[PDB]
Order: C-alpha cells, then structure tokens, then sequence
C-alpha cells in the first residue's frame, strides 16, 4: 500500500524562556520513528523504534547539526515574525511545520508537502507544484517575497522529489500491520423510557475508524453520541458510539464497524 | 488564538473491579502546548504518572496521553485536571467505568 | 532524513 514520511517541528517561544524550545519528531507511514528536543541534556536526534538503531553514528551526528541549524532558523524566523505582525514582547508564540512526502503503492512520489503555521493558524505552504507559495496573512507576504527572491522553493523541490523518497525507501526496507478492531455491545438502563447501547471498538490500528448505528436500515446522527477515537496507549486505539432505543426494541438496532484491517464491516447487535 | 483543551479519561482495557489496569488521561485540540496536566484518585494526586512526549496532529492542533496504572473500585473516583492558558479555571474530567 | 530549511522567514 500507499507510504509516507513526515517531520513535525515545533518552535515555541514563551515570556519566562531564553530562548526557543525546538522539536523536531519524524513519522514513517504516521509511527513516529525519531525525535530531536532542544530541551534534553545533550540535544541530538534519537530513534524512536527499534528498527531505526540500524543507523550508525554518523547519522545520528549529521542529523543532530542539521538539527541545530534549523533551531537557529527557528530563532531567526520567530524573531522575525514578531515584527512583522507588530507584537511586542511578553507573549507566548509558536512556529510548527510539517514537511515530507507521499508514495504510492508504487512506491513513487505522489505529493511533496511543506507547510508552516504560526500561532496555530496557516502562515505559509510550498504549492503542489512545489514551485510556488500560498501565504494568507498580509505579514506572510514578506516571507513569500523573500523565499521567491532566494529561489528556496528549488532546495526544497529537489529534496521531497529526491531525498526524501530516497531515505524514505531506506527507513521502509529497514523497518519491513494492522490489527482489525474486535467490538461488542454493553446495555445501558438510563430512563423509564428507553435504553441507550454502547457500541465499543477496541484493539484496532490504525486509528481511522467509523460506528454506525442503523434502526433496521437508516444510519442517524439523531443523538447519536460518540467519543473520538483514542490511544489505548500500547499501539492501538478505541471508539465508541451510542445511541437510546425504547426498550424491548433492543434488537431492532444494529451497530456497524468500518476499519481498514476488516475482510468486511461488521455487524453486531446487543447480547445477553 | 488560544484553543481549549478536550479532555478524555478511559481505562486501557475493559474495566474490572479490583483487577490492575491501565487509566489514559488523553488531552487534544489545545494551543499554545504548554499545559499542566494532574491525574487524581479520590482528589489526591496520584504520584507516578507517565506522560507522552509533545507531538501535534496535521491541524496544528496539539495533544498528549498521560496515563497511570490503576486498580479501579466500586467506590473510587478517578480524575483528570487540566490547566492551560484558554481557560480561567482548572478543567476535570472524571473516570466513569461506561464509556 | 529531515528538511533543511535555507533562507529564514
């Protein structure tokens, strides 16, 4: 199937701090797989899963000065931003990137990505024809001139075509599943009137699931109550969704559970 | 613009009386990332809890699990308090066995 | 292997 690789960086600024705290954490099909953090006793990129230990140390040494440069760049640009929405000082301010690639089941590129935000809210984006920017705000417009000026948009063309497909083949053979959600029905006597089930999902990776509850044939969101999906915390995730039905009318309500590592949906109604 | 934390408080598995789990403190949506999170039983902070390191979703948004071992009881409370610049107050989230 | 950013904001 498809693949993927990502760095997340994160430049955080607040009004007690020295100087910035920079972050920098690398994705492999979404399973982070190195950090750096400038808040460590000896800042440097460490693996994250084991099949990354196969990387000698000049890796990690190479990596962990490019990281250092780009704290700086981070430094620099949050110094910058400052101004140009005119903040003074005293406040707490945040520069976040995401920056890597998208392959096919091919293995070939699809789509190189290169996209900042400050303060949470999109700052600017490489284009997909990774030749051009799309910046929103009036201050964002200095940075596109000057990044059009510097011809930057090349460097980073050259890399999400070149680079980053090449080490991402590296980190795919290196490290070379899914787990189908197992789900049941828990019955809940809320009222004199009605009963709401619970249709639990548990166990499963990814994290992209979907429940839904039909009264013999009609999907509702008629009050149907859900929880986003969440970590279990040993690799896999959970959901629920709920929804009342008078009762006696218990089987008369059947939950479905669409996940990727399923032959087919299931169908599960309550058992006592 | 600052974003309010969502809070959830759930077991990692199904819940038994008296039996060792696992209680997940699972904060997201929130901005800027410094956030100070407490997990509670009975109001008294439970001393060694775990807590994931710093990551954020491809909305920008950030989110954190912390997480705890615990034996859950008829008669015990769980919590979850939060504190972050969005809110004046403290937020909790109490564990409840259903959901 | 990460993005080295050139040119600052």
């Amino acid at each position: 199937g498809p693949h993927s690789m990502r760095y997340f960086e994160t430049a955080v600024s607040r009004p007690g701090l020295e100087e910035p705290r920079y972050i920098s954490v690398g994705y492999v099909d979404n399973k982070e797989f190195v950090r750096f953090d400038s808040d460590a006793e000896n800042p440097r990129y460490e693996p994250r899963a084991p099949w990354m230990e196969q990387e000698g140390p000049e890796y990690w040494e190479r990596e962990t000065q490019k990281a250092k440069g780009q704290e700086q760049w981070f430094r620099v640009s949050l110094r910058n931003l400052l101004g140009y929405y005119n903040q003074s000082a005293g406040g707490s301010h945040t520069l976040q990137q995401m920056s890597g690639c998208d392959l096919g089941s091919d293995w070939r590129l699809l789509r190189g990505y290169l996209q900042f935000a400050y303060e949470g809210r999109d700052y600017i984006a490489l284009n997909e024809d990774l030749k051009t920017w799309t910046a929103a705000d009036m201050a964002a417009q200095i940075t596109r001139r000057k990044w059009e000026q510097s011809g930057a948009a090349e460097h980073y063309k050259a890399y999400l075509e070149g680079e980053c497909v090449e080490w991402l083949h590296r980190y795919l053979k290196n490290g070379n599943r899914t787990d189908s959600p197992k789900a049941h029905v828990t019955h809940h006597p809320r009222s004199k009137g009605e009963v709401t089930l619970r249709c639990w999902a548990l166990g499963f990776y990814p994290a992209d699931i979907t429940l839904t509850w039909q009264l013999n044939g009609e999907e509702l969101t008629q009050d149907m109550e859900l929880v986003e999906t969440r970590p279990a915390g040993d690799g896999t995730f959970q959901k629920w969704a709920s929804v009342v039905v008078p009762l006696g009318k218990e089987q008369n309500y059947t939950c479905r559970v669409y996940h990727e590592g399923l032959p087919e949906p299931l169908t599960l109604r309550w058992e006592p | 613009i600052q974003k309010t934390p969502q809070i959830q408080v759930y077991s990692r598995h199904p819940p038994e009386n008296g039996k060792p789990n696992i209680l997940n403190c699972y904060v997201t949506q929130f901005h800027p990332p410094h956030i100070e999170i407490q997990m509670l039983k009975n109001g008294k902070k439970i001393p060694k809890v775990e807590m994931s390191d710093m990551s954020f979703s491809k909305d920008w948004s950030f989110y954190i699990l912390a997480h705890t071992e615990f034996t859950p009881t008829e008669t015990d409370t769980y919590a979850c308090r939060v504190k972050h610049d969005s809110m004046a107050e403290p937020k909790t989230v109490y564990w409840d066995r259903d959901m | 292997m990460a993005l080295r950013m050139t040119a600052v904001m």
